[PDB]
């Protein structure tokens, strides 16, 4: 009862980890265009 | 509907990219930079507090006779006597001013982030406010 | 005769050996 | 002066723990760059006139030059004209060089 | 004493500019002595993180302010474009820095700095500073003489 | 949409399409991000400079050239 | 990795 | 105006899908961490001082337990009130992006209205 | 084992969480450096 | 619909227009440093332009009086 209903909320709150893992590959990109001007 | 929207809407973008972003990196930083200061005299108050209890605590006790002092101490035994729990509120009473120190310290120093959620938000609602009804006003003119 | 003060020694791992022999001779 | 007494790698090292205590709190890749005494001090002791041995002239050339003429030929034979080395990106067109 | 900011472009300001201001009075003293009082004055003002003209506003000065400023424009022009000047002057401070939504009395709001200030001018309208009925014209002119020269706690009680 | 290239042409092919078209959003937001500071940084230093005119620092005028490229065959 | 979607990025990347 | 109002909503939503706001988050933390274990190195110190202080050291004693033990309560009265005046100044600080994401939620539909009325 | 295998990936997530989490903002911070070195 | 050819055409459509946006990005932000620089050069050229201007207004006022 309480492991079950407030663990499957959880995995809502997990589902924007790949929202931050998918924004911190495009900081690279963006840290890659100021290197690149930087040189 | 290209109704010279152009000169009142990058008068917004000049307010919404110099404020709205900018702020947030202020008081961030405002409310890191106070917490470093939580740490320096946090530390300090480790470093004299911990030079006392290795100054008394060596000075007492690496002599023989102020070390038995202790030895005999208030004695391990029970009934206090009328004297050794005089002892015992005393140290109950120097426990609970030093907490006390330390939770003011924390109240007027919890002051410093609570009290920058006030003012510098608010201007960004008021200036916000004017540039979108001018937008409006603009709006019913064609 | 105000006091003394103190006296200081030259450590080791400070010191420096900076000279052109250093890494060269002549004959 | 550091030439004179030769104290090079006195002042070398010296140099280099100031600079990099300076900018410390910076992030470890941009050392070099958001220095300031860093990156001038090694231009002018490994190439200015007054400073580099002649031997080690030759050792810079020989390992340039056939990267630097390859870099030539690439412009003669596609017929790279002034202006497109200087509006395109230099990776796109010195590859086989680089 | 008033004061006016010329400061044409934003960025005249010196770093973090704290407003230097002196005054220097050079008064005689009944014990046979001249002399020369000087206080010096730093208001840090206007930093680009917006507000911090507004949150050093105190509402019992300004009130004061435009109390002085109100009795001697009717010294010089009628009291009727006074009233309406001056009226004009409370309607901007509150469509400006008043906490609501336009066109939504009921989401009004006020700062705790500007919040007495307009019962601070429902009382200076209905004093005898500015209307000068129900008194005799000595009645009037010895409260404007008292007015001018009273301190800033000794005022708003007026 | 990719829902339907998702069906039919495969899972991976959809995040390829994916992270390709957000790549061209999120660099088309911060190049306007400097696009609308090279407007207020213009306009900035044309009206600071009129104070000046009502042996200047500055370099003003033609800079070094980078690259500039161009879409094949769009515009 | 950081998603090398060009030529010139698997050239000066490798 | 109309690709003007769609960098509207594209230089809002920077600022609201970044998880940037997440990170300083997490860095605040961390320091908020060690510091209440370095408040609790204060805490057995400052008792273990207090402790060997009032070892050495040296009216009626019936009636010297009496301030001693009244500064009791009243130590018990003074950290009870301000640790609920902290409690109070934990929520007003937690009031941080619960309400600066609500000035940008505002922020966008109003502007969303006018963009869905200019597509129209 | 259902549930055995939920908490077993909320163990490896919240880490990966916590790692792409502190070096983001190493590139955050990059950025602005980068900036300031090409100022 | 979109089908076979017009999926690789999509896709180097997309593959070009990132190239463009990198180099486009690339000069814009040498272009945004080297005008903030231009205005905060002509910022401090002013400001030390009206201290000197004041400063010599005043010390007109000294020498009057």
């Amino acid at each position: 009862g309480d492991v079950a209903a407030q663990l499957a909320r959880v995995q809502r709150d997990i589902d924007q980890h790949r929202g931050t893992g998918k924004q911190l590959g495009l900081t690279f990109q963006e840290l890659r265009v100021s290197r690149m001007s930087l040189m | 509907e290209h109704c010279l929207c152009t000169e009142k809407l990058q008068e917004l973008m000049d307010s919404l990219d110099d404020n709205l972003k900018s702020y947030e990196r202020n008081v961030w930083q405002l409310q890191v930079n106070v917490l470093e200061d939580e740490r320096t005299e946090l530390q300090m108050k480790v470093a004299n507090l911990s030079e006392r209890l290795t100054e008394i605590q060596s000075k007492i006790m690496n002599d023989p006779f102020l070390s038995a002092k202790y030895a005999a101490a208030g004695t391990p035994g029970a009934v206090p006597n009328a004297q050794t729990q005089l002892r015992e509120a005393s140290a109950r009473l120097a426990l609970a001013e030093s907490v006390n120190a330390e939770l003011e310290r924390r109240l007027a120093f919890e002051r410093s982030i609570s009290r920058s959620w006030q003012t510098n938000l608010r201007a960004m609602q008021r200036e916000l406010r004017e540039h979108l009804a001018s937008l409006a006003l603009a709006s019913r003119k064609s | 005769r105000p006091a003394q003060d103190l006296n200081t020694e030259a450590a080791a791992s400070l010191c420096r050996v900076f000279g052109p022999g250093l890494e060269h001779a002549e004959a | 002066l550091a030439n004179s007494f030769s104290a090079v790698p006195d002042l070398a090292y010296h140099l280099f723990r100031y600079e990099l205590k300076w900018v410390g709190h910076l992030p470890a890749s941009l050392f070099l760059h958001s220095s300031s005494l860093l990156f001038p001090f090694l231009s002018f002791v490994t190439s200015s006139k007054e400073m580099l041995l002649p031997g080690d002239l030759s050792w810079l050339h020989q390992v340039m030059d056939p990267v630097l003429a390859a870099a030539d030929s690439i412009v003669a034979s596609e017929h790279l004209s002034a202006d497109q080395i200087l509006r395109e990106t230099p990776a796109k067109l010195f590859r086989p060089a680089g | 004493f008033y004061f006016e900011v010329t400061n044409q472009q934003a960025q005249n300001l010196p770093p973090g500019k704290q407003s230097f201001l002196q005054f220097q009075t050079s008064y005689l003293h009944p014990s046979g002595r001249r002399r020369l009082r000087v206080t010096t004055l730093s208001y840090r003002f206007a930093e680009p993180n917006t507000i911090d003209v507004a949150p050093g506003f105190d509402q019992e000065a300004a009130a004061v302010l435009m109390t002085r400023l109100a009795v001697f424009k009717t010294e010089s022009e009628e009291s009727l474009d006074v009233l309406r000047w001056l009226d004009r002057k409370l309607i901007r401070l509150v469509a400006r820095f008043a906490d609501y939504q336009k066109d939504d009395p009921s989401s009004f709001h006020l700062s705790t700095e500007f919040s007495i200030y307009p019962q601070f001018m429902y009382h200076l309208r209905r004093s005898h500073f500015l209307q000068t009925f129900n008194a005799s014209p000595d009645e009037t002119a010895y409260y404007r003489s008292v007015l001018l020269r009273a301190s800033v706690m000794n005022a708003l009680v007026m | 949409e990719t829902r339907e290239l998702a069906r039919r042409y495969g899972p991976e092919l959809a995040h390829a399409f994916s992270s390709l078209s957000d790549e061209n959003k999120y660099l088309k937001v911060k190049l306007q991000s400097s696009q609308r500071a090279e407007v207020r940084a213009e306009i900035r230093a044309e009206q600071l400079a009129n104070a000046l005119r009502s042996d200047s620092p500055v370099f003003r005028g033609e800079d070094v050239p980078g690259p500039v490229a161009v879409l094949r065959d769009n515009k | 990795e950081a998603a090398l979607r060009n030529v010139e990025e698997q050239f000066l990347a490798q």
